């Protein structure tokens, strides 16, 4: 099977150096160009550069020239992408892809997520979105100021799943993430039913169960 | 130096329907044009190479055509796995521009959002920050304008939105808009209002509260 396998997710601070890898398998790595493509959160694909592993002939896009270094070790079928000084704007998914004489990227790596932020690891602060016409009420938890991703949220230990929406996290200007998880319930159940959001943040070993009362 | 313009930005159709996607190059070049598909949460993959050839393992329902500067991708009858983002790419000497992408999304009937507003919690206020959350639940199409008004004055630069991906069961979107203020600015004002404009509502709908009321 022809494949490109990339190195794991990285979490860094601005100024730090970083080198990520792309390992080819099931084919003669030396014989095909390898391209690097960036995908910023919520954005499209941008070509960064390309390298021919045989002689390390490298070409960069003008937007990336002098900002990153693309290199390859053909002896171990591996291409690399490196930064000497990461920027917060380098936060993106990075893909490596095999280029062919059909002028196309026929095989792609699975992607390497790179998150760059001045923030250090930090558990979230969890606040209620308290329920206050109609037979439906909305309630939730605001999971604020944590880093890095991800957090998981369940309601009543997984017993409440219908009507739950947990929003994608948004990176705030502070470099910390925030999201809300909400649920719509019958307004008549507010006096009777207990609602608890279970929030887990594995990078900080934080777990919070927040009771949301009207 | 060429630009690839994809249209439409969002193509809304149902499984069983025929899809036609467009890619127009600003200049005509001799390199081969390719189409890529990126399913939610996955790496891109090659679909079509040299404008009309299906890549390995790509089903017969995908076809491509065009020449000069006008290219088209067609899916004869959509399957649920085809709802994804599609990008075109064509090399310009040593530069490799991609189109901005077309999102192929599930069309369903128009559904107005249910709108809820949540004041900041007293626990958050004690920490010096106030987050006011506005929830737009289960609406279609995705396009929605959310405007914050504090004492009937329009706000700008102090809010962030997050939108869910299209629900796998009912094909609607949900959206959160969070207004962030310092505790001192929050307590200087009285009326907090979230105004929603959406195709499913005959007029914009506002949800509001007067600070410090039960």
């Amino acid at each position: 099977e022809v494949q490109l396998v990339q190195s794991g997710a990285e979490v860094k601070k601005p100024g730090e150096s970083l080198k990520i890898s792309c390992k080819g398998s099931g084919y003669s790595f030396t014989s095909y160009w390898i391209g690097w493509v960036r995908q910023m959160p919520g954005k499209g694909l941008e070509w960064m550069g390309i390298i021919y592993p045989s002689d390390s002939d490298t070409r960069y896009s003008p937007s990336f020239q002098g900002q990153v270094t693309i290199s390859a070790d053909k002896s171990i079928s591996t291409a690399y992408l490196q930064w000497s000084s990461l920027k917060a704007s380098d936060t993106a998914m990075y893909y490596c892809a095999r280029y062919t004489n059909w002028d196309a990227f026929d095989i792609w790596g699975q992607g390497t997520m790179v998150t760059v932020s001045s923030a250090s690891t930090k558990g979230p602060s969890v606040f209620p979105l308290a329920p206050s016409s109609g037979g439906t009420a909305a309630l939730g938890c605001l999971v604020k100021d944590y880093f890095p991703e991800p957090v998981t949220v369940s309601w009543n230990s997984g017993a409440l799943t219908s009507g739950v929406h947990t929003f994608p996290a948004v990176l705030q200007s502070s470099g910390l993430y925030s999201l809300s998880s909400v649920v719509t319930v019958p307004s008549s159940s507010l006096g009777t039913q207990t609602y608890i959001c279970n929030v887990n943040h594995k990078p900080s070993n934080t777990k919070v169960d927040k009771r949301v009362e009207p | 130096e060429i630009v690839l313009t994809q249209s439409p930005a969002t193509l809304s159709l149902s499984p069983g329907e025929r899809a036609t996607l467009s890619c127009r190059a600003s200049q005509s070049v001799s390199s081969y044009l390719a189409w890529y598909q990126q399913k939610p949460g996955q790496a891109p993959r090659l679909l079509i190479y040299d404008a009309s050839n299906r890549a390995t393992g790509i089903p017969a329902r995908f076809s491509g055509s065009g020449s000069g500067t006008d290219f088209t991708l067609t899916i004869s009858s959509l399957e649920p796995e085809d709802f994804a983002v599609y990008y075109c790419q064509q090399r310009s000497n040593w530069m490799f521009p991609f189109g901005q992408g077309t999102k192929l999304e599930i069309k369903r009937t128009v559904a107005a959002p249910s709108v809820f507003i949540f004041p900041p919690s007293d626990e958050q206020l004690k920490s010096g920050t106030a987050s006011v959350v506005c929830l737009l639940n289960n609406f279609y199409p995705r396009e929605a304008k959310v405007q914050w008004k504090v004492d009937n004055a329009l706000q700008s630069g102090n809010s962030q939105e997050s939108v869910t991906e299209q629900d796998s069961k009912d094909s609607t979107y949900s959206l959160s808009s969070t207004l962030t203020l310092s505790k001192a600015d929050y307590e200087k004002h009285k009326v907090y209002a979230c105004e929603v404009t959406h195709q499913g509502l005959s007029s914009p709908v506002t949800k509001s509260f007067n600070r410090g009321e039960c």
